[PDB]
C-alpha cells in the first residue's frame, strides 16, 4: 500500500 | 542529559529551513535531524516530513539551505509494536509491496539494515534497484501483508576482532567523464559489516552498498 510516489522529495534537484 | 552544553546539540530536534536550487523556486521543508556523522560534523542526517528518503546535507556550510530554524516541536518518541518482530527481520532480505497510482502493485527486494535512530518505530532499509537510505515504518507493511522476509544463508546475533571497518576511506569511480564519482565511507552497519553508508559530494543521498572489492 506504500507508494514510491512519497518516497523521495517530490521536487527533484 | 536534559541540561544543555555550549555546542548546539541538534540531533533528535525538528528543524525548518528553504531550500533553493540555483536560480529557481525557494521550497519549504521541515523535519527531523536523526544523525551527525563524526567523520564530518557538518553533516547531518535528516528525514522530511511526507518523505521516505534520509537525505544527507550540510545543514550549516550549505548555500542551498536557508532560514534554518529549530522548531520547539517534539519528536513523538513512542510504543515499539514488538521489540522482538522488529530485529528478527534486520539483516534479513524482504520483498515490499509498492503499488502505483494506476494500482499496479510491484515488488522491490531489499534488506533492512537496522532500526531508525530518534525514530524508533521506523526502519532502515535498502533496495537493490534502488542502493540509497530510505525510512519506513515496516511493522506495518507486515502486518497488511505488504512485506515478505525469506530464509536465507544470513547468520544473526577468526572469532577474534578484526580491523575491518572502512570508515573514513575516500572513494573515486568509473564515471563516464560526468566529473568523477569522488566520495567517503561514514558508516558500518552493524548487522551486515560488508554493507557501508557513502556520502559522495554533489549529492545529498545516502547510499548503502557492499564493499567486498570483489563480489
Amino acid at each position: 500500500a506504500r507508494t514510491k510516489q512519497t518516497a523521495r522529495k517530490s521536487t527533484g534537484g | 542529559s536534559p541540561v544543555s552544553q555550549p555546542r548546539r546539540n541538534i540531533v533528535g530536534c525538528r528543524i525548518q529551513h528553504g531550500w533553493k536550487e540555483g536560480n529557481g523556486p525557494v521550497t519549504q521543508w521541515k523535519g527531523t535531524v536523526l544523525d551527525q556523522v563524526p567523520v564530518n560534523p557538518s553533516l547531518y542526517l535528516i528525514k522530511y516530513d511526507g518523505f521516505d528518503c534520509v537525505y544527507g546535507l550540510e545543514l550549516n556550510k550549505d548555500e542551498r539551505v536557508s532560514a534554518l530554524e529549530v522548531l520547539p516541536d517534539r519528536v513523538a518518541t513512542s510504543r515499539i509494536s514488538d521489540a522482538h518482530l522488529a530485529d528478527t527481520m534486520i539483516g534479513k532480505a524482504v520483498e515490499h509491496m509498492f503499488e502505483t497510482e494506476d494500482g499496479s502493485k510491484d515488488e522491490w527486494r531489499g534488506m533492512v539494515l537496522a532500526r531508525a535512530p530518534v525514530m524508533n518505530t521506523w526502519f532502515y532499509i535498502t533496495y537493490e534497484k534502488d542502493p540509497v537510505l530510505y525510512m519506513y515504518q515496516l511493522l506495518d507493511d507486515y502486518k497488511e501483508g505488504d512485506l515478505r522476509i525469506m530464509p536465507d544463508s544470513n547468520d544473526s546475533p577468526e572469532p577474534g576482532e578484526v580491523v575491518d571497518s572502512l570508515v573514513g576511506k575516500q572513494v573515486e569511480y568509473a564515471k563516464e567523464d560526468g566529473s568523477k564519482r569522488t566520495g567517503m565511507v561514514i558508516h558500518q552497519v552493524e548487522a551486515k559489516p560488508s554493507v557501508y553508508f557513502i556520502k559522495f559530494d554533489d549529492d545529498f543521498h545516502i547510499y548503502v552498498y557492499d564493499l567486498v572489492k570483489t563480489s
